[PDB]
């Protein structure tokens, strides 16, 4: 009503007063405080023309920069803090994979002296936290996780795994079904069959978890506020 | 510390400002001042230890450089760096690459003045997943990814430290040396074409950084913003 | 789009500003 | 209204507020339109508002609150004594409600009736202070005690609630029964029940006569009765047990509010209807018994609530020692001690309530409060050292003026026992506090910390305790006014 | 000088109430002024009331003189 109009005007006035006080405070400060900006961060971007091609049913955490020509298929996930930077050469990851948070993928030597190096990740590959992948070809259903790093034209194959510190270097053809470790990499076991089923079940249930995180992380402000008030009132 | 007194009273005043603004908003009937959104200022100060990046030096908007950190031209701070300069400053020269997933850290306060600085002198590549805590790396340096440089280490003048390797306290890698493994032991010598390649990679990443920044300055794409406000 | 559309809050705000004005007047009559 | 009821405006207003809050609570607690809101918090804040309004009315109106001299003298007489006692009572009730707001939601028990009784017993006690007849006194005491009976057994799904409430009910009802028989015998042997008549009939001429053997039995029974309601250390049965069982807001209110009321009532009767040595002797014994018991029991306890119970018994004892003689200086120091004790105990309960949930029942859970919350540990040490004794604080100053008055009044015996129980308390406590940086077995980092109002109330009282000695003139002056105008 | 003691008292008590709960000292820097005001008005009124009650007590003692004058 008219009362509403009046108090709206009054609220606008005192809000202006607040802005003025804030500027006065920054100017009493000054030179030091880097006042806040908007996000200005890209979850997806191109480089020269290559736009990313991302499946619809994927999860991409809004703290994961995909840049270049990244072709990411179905039922996969690019978790938090991730960096899929293929600005120089092609990146294609299989369908049903998962890059568990805070990992990186880069490629270097596009079409120099004839020899080229793409980078491909097979289906149902579960690369873990802090995994560095620098120009590699990981065939489908292979396990790499917890801080591993692959240096060069390495190719892992068909259920092989490198675990927890594997620094694999300079064009290693990983045998079809093993485990490696070591700094540098050597094998020490035989990768039992129930463990193969472990990596498969890992890919599957991790796709499930990624779908949950997507449904959560892709909400708007009003829906989030509703969810929060409902959670509080219910826990009451 | 009169500056710090001014800073504190500035906080009081600006805080009263925020509070009176919020009272105004509640009166106006608009609770938009709750849309939780990460601050993450890519460049941050503490009291007067603000960073200083030279113009034309690409810093990815997802980086995090805070504390007394100073960096010169032709440099690149690629997505996912933590450049801390709280206790002892970081200085980084020209034509340098600090790649994505790297921190140039400074040891949390040890008792004495044992908090060494960190100097990264121009024409240096510091690849992905690189932790440099309190070190002195010099011109024409290669720190190939998976790297750890613990406090007290000095690498210089066309020197390479391979990959996935850590260098303990008080170790020096002078010209023409590669060290690797846990701990970092000497392997072999270098090659002149490899040194020229160091320089060429430095230049190539300088150009890459120019491109990435010129793309990051592309007007924010209002269409997606109005989309996300629609639904 | 130039008004507040919550009746209860507006009544409460009227009461609050009346309260502060009354206290100021009371003090003025100390 | 009619210009006579100007003498009972605080009581009229507090009763009307109680009724309107009761109706509001019940209807909007059972109204299906809203979800099914439990109105404990809203009813509580409205109750605190009503209590502050009562405080305002009473305080700003006293000189016309004495307006209905005789027509009200039929039941009660209001003098400066009743004025200041009622003010302190309303302050204590506002304080305890504000302190107990956060407990309601945390412990999660939904009954707004809990905060329609606090007000009702408050009006009862306001009647009890300004009470000038034996039966009006008894009726006010019964109304208050019934409110507390309801308040005790709150949470039914718990265990200690029902047993503690039943113990308290039986104890209180027995006490009131004894008090009733006492008033009955006084009536029978004397033929009057209004304090003016009792004074005029049995002052000075207490000389033994034919049927003088009756009055004495009545006053003895009244002494026993009123004693039971001051926890009566020979009759202190179950007092630590009920303190431990009943919830923390309830036991806080039970410790602070009724005790001041019954002390004012005891003073009003002992000035008027006593004997040369009957009441003074029936209290001189309980005083030393209380100090001794407080010492030799609080020395060894392993539950942070029972320790509070026995320290309360000890301080009630010190107060009763102050009661010993009947000179102006003595009663002055008596009232001062009452006030300081009220403050210290609301403080201690603020702390033990802000340390509640993660420490359901423990004393060893001083898990490095010096390390996990230093300011709170310093505040607890301050409150306790004040509770026992140390260089200038509030409790030390109060005990010192108590013993000053006792010595100067002709009793060279209460001081030794008083000082020695004080020194054993001090050794124990200062051993406990200095036991807070030896080592720490358990650790209970707490989700509890003191929302806003417990913190404000604490901060206020704790700043008062240390800062009391730099200017204790007005308290002495107002206490002198009060005690002097109690009878003269 | 009374109002200054009151203001410092209010500010101290407010910093206290902000320090009990572990949040920083000057959390709401616009409460501290209310604390100073309340402390000032409290101490001023306390001095006024102490003077008044001393006056009333002295009058009461003067009247008690007559109650014992007739005693002699
Ligand atoms: C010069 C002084 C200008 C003060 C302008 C009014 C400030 C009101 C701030 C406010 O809305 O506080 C609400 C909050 C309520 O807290 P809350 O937990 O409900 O959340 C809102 C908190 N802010 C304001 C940060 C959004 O009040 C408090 O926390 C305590 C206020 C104490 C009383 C302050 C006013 C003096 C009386
Ligand atoms: C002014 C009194 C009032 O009712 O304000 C309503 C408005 C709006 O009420 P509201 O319902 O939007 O929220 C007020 C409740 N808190 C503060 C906890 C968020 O509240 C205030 O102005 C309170 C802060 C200023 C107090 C002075
Ligand atoms: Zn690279």
């Amino acid at each position: 009503g008219t009362l509403g109009r009046a108090i709206y005007s009054v609220g606008f006035w005192i809000r202006e007063t607040g802005q003025a006080i804030d500027r006065l405070g920054s100017r009493l400060q000054g030179g030091y405080f880097f006042q806040e900006q908007l996000s200005r961060h890209r979850t997806l971007m191109n480089i020269f023309d290559k736009a990313p091609v991302v499946d619809k049913d994927v999860f991409v955490a809004p703290s994961a920069s995909v840049i270049g020509d990244v072709q990411v298929g179905r039922g996969s996930s690019i978790w938090y803090g991730c960096v899929l930077r293929g600005d120089v050469n092609s990146i294609r990851v299989g369908s049903g994979t998962n890059i568990q948070d805070n990992s990186l993928v880069h490629v270097a030597k596009s079409n120099l002296s004839g020899k080229v190096l793409p980078t491909v990740i097979g289906d149902n590959v579960t690369v873990g936290h802090s995994a560095v992948l620098h120009g590699c070809t990981v065939e489908d259903e292979a396990f790499v996780g917890m801080g591993a790093v692959l240096l060069d034209g390495v190719v892992v194959e068909k259920n092989a795994m490198v675990a927890a510190g594997a620094l694999v270097r300079q064009n290693t053809r990983i045998p079809s079904g093993e485990v490696w470790a070591g700094n540098p990499a050597k094998f020490l076991r035989k990768l039992s069959n129930e463990e193969i089923t472990f990596i498969s079940q890992s890919a599957i249930n991790y796709t499930n978890l990624a779908q949950v995180h997507a449904a959560e992380n892709s909400k708007s402000y009003d829906e989030i506020e509703f969810e929060k008030v409902l959670r509080k009132k219910y826990a009451r | 510390t009169l500056g710090r007194a001014f800073y504190a009273v500035g906080f009081w005043i600006r805080e009263t400002g925020q509070a009176i603004d919020r009272l105004g908003s509640r009166l106006q009937g608009n609770y938009l001042f709750q849309e939780q959104l990460s601050r993450h200022r890519p460049l941050m100060n503490l009291f007067d230890k603000y960073p200083s990046v030279h113009k034309d030096a690409f810093v990815a908007p997802s980086a995090s450089l805070l504390g007394d950190v100073h960096v010169g031209p032709a440099s690149s701070i690629w997505y996912g760096c933590v450049l801390r300069g709280d206790v002892n400053g970081i200085v980084i020269g020209s034509g340098t690459n600090i790649q994505d997933n790297s921190l140039v850290h400074v040891a949390k306060s040890n008792l004495t003045g044992k908090v060494l600085p960190t100097i990264i002198g121009d024409n240096v590549t510091v690849g992905h997943s690189a932790v440099l805590q309190g070190c002195t790396v010099e011109d024409e340096a290669f720190i190939g990814m998976g790297a750890t440089l613990l406090d007290g280490v000095y690498v210089e003048k066309h020197a390479m430290v391979a990959a996935g390797a850590l260098v303990r306290q008080n170790t020096r890698i002078p010209y023409g040396e590669v060290w690797g493994g846990n701990p970092a032991k000497f392997l072999r010598k270098l090659t002149e074409d490899e040194m020229a390649f160091f320089s060429q990679s430095a230049l190539n990443y300088s150009n890459l950084a120019q491109a990435h920044a010129a793309e990051n300055a592309k007007e924010l794409e209002e269409t997606e913003f109005v989309k996300v406000l629609h639904k | 789009e130039r008004v507040s559309t919550d009746k209860h809050r507006n009544y409460a705000v009227v009461a609050g500003t009346i309260t502060i004005l009354g206290a100021l007047g009371w003090y003025l009559k100390g | 209204m009619f210009n006579l009821f100007l003498a009972v405006y605080p009581e009229i207003f507090i009763i009307n507020a109680t009724f309107i809050l009761l109706i509001h609570g019940v209807v909007f607690s059972t109204s299906k339109k809203y979800d099914y809101p439990p109105l404990v918090s809203n009813v509580g804040w409205l109750g605190l508002l009503s209590v502050l309004i009562t405080l305002l009315l009473l305080a700003a109106g006293a000189p016309l609150l004495t307006i209905a001299h005789l027509f009200r003298n039929n039941l009660f007489r209001r003098d400066n004594f009743t004025y200041f006692c009622q003010i302190l009572l309303l302050l204590s009730t506002a304080g305890t409600i504000s302190m107990c707001f956060d407990f309601f939601e945390q412990e999660r028990f939904d009954a707004f009736e809990f905060i329609v009784l606090i007000l009702l017993s408050t009006c009862s006690m306001l009647f009890m202070i300004s009470a000038y007849d034996s039966i009006a006194m008894y009726l006010a005491i019964e109304l208050q005690s019934l409110c507390f009976y309801v308040m005790a057994a709150s949470k039914r799904k718990s265990e200690f609630s029902t047993e503690a409430g039943l113990k308290y009910l039986i104890l209180g009802a027995f006490s009131s029964g004894i008090l009733l028989f006492g008033c009955s015998m006084i009536y029978g042997s004397t033929g009057a029940t209004h304090f003016d008549q009792l004074a005029k009939i049995l002052t000075g001429y207490e000389i033994t006569g034919a049927r003088s053997s009756g009055i004495f039995m009545g006053i003895l029974f009244i002494a026993v009765g009123s004693l039971f309601k001051i926890t009566a250390v020979p009759f202190h049965m179950w007092a630590p047990d009920i303190y431990e069982g009943s919830p923390t807001p309830v036991t806080a209110f039970l410790s602070i509010a009724p005790k001041i009321s019954i002390f004012a009532n005891i003073s009003r009767v002992s000035i008027y209807g006593s004997y040369g040595a009957t009441l003074q002797q029936i209290f001189c014994f309980c005083s030393i018994a209380s100090m001794i018991l407080g010492a030799l029991a609080a020395m060894a306890q392993t539950k942070v609530k029972r320790l509070l119970a026995y320290s309360s018994i000890g301080h009630v004892g010190y107060i009763c020692t102050g009661f010993s003689c009947g000179t102006i200086e003595g009663i002055q120091s008596l009232l001062i001690g009452i006030f300081i004790y009220a403050l210290m105990t609301i403080d201690a309960f603020a702390i033990v309530l802000a340390l509640r949930q993660t420490r359901v029942k423990y004393i060893a859970d001083l898990g490095a409060l010096a390390k996990t919350n230093p300011i709170l540990a310093i505040t607890f040490s301050i409150t306790m050292f004040s509770y026992v004794g140390i260089p200038p604080l509030a409790g030390f100053c109060s005990k010192f003026y108590l013993f000053f008055a006792a010595l100067g009044c002709g009793a060279y015996f209460l001081a030794p026992v008083g000082v020695v129980t004080s020194v054993i308390g001090c050794f124990y406590y200062i051993r406990l506090a200095k036991r807070m940086f030896f080592d720490t077995p358990r650790t209970w980092i707490l989700y509890e910390p003191m929302d806003r109002d417990k913190s404000l109330l604490l901060a206020m009282t704790s700043s008062f305790i240390t800062l009391f000695f730099p200017y204790p003139s007005p308290l002495f002056s107002v206490t002198h006014q009060m005690a002097l105008s109690l009878y003269l | 000088s009374a109002t200054t003691i009151g203001a410092l008292l209010g500010l101290g008590t407010q910093m206290y109430s902000n320090a009990l709960r572990k949040l920083p000292y000057m959390r709401h820097p616009w409460e501290h002024v209310v604390g100073m005001g309340l402390g000032a008005v409290f101490v001023n009124q306390l001095l006024k009331w102490e003077a008044q009650v001393e006056q009333d007590l002295d009058k009461m003692l003067e009247k008690a003189k007559a109650a014992n004058e007739r005693r002699y």
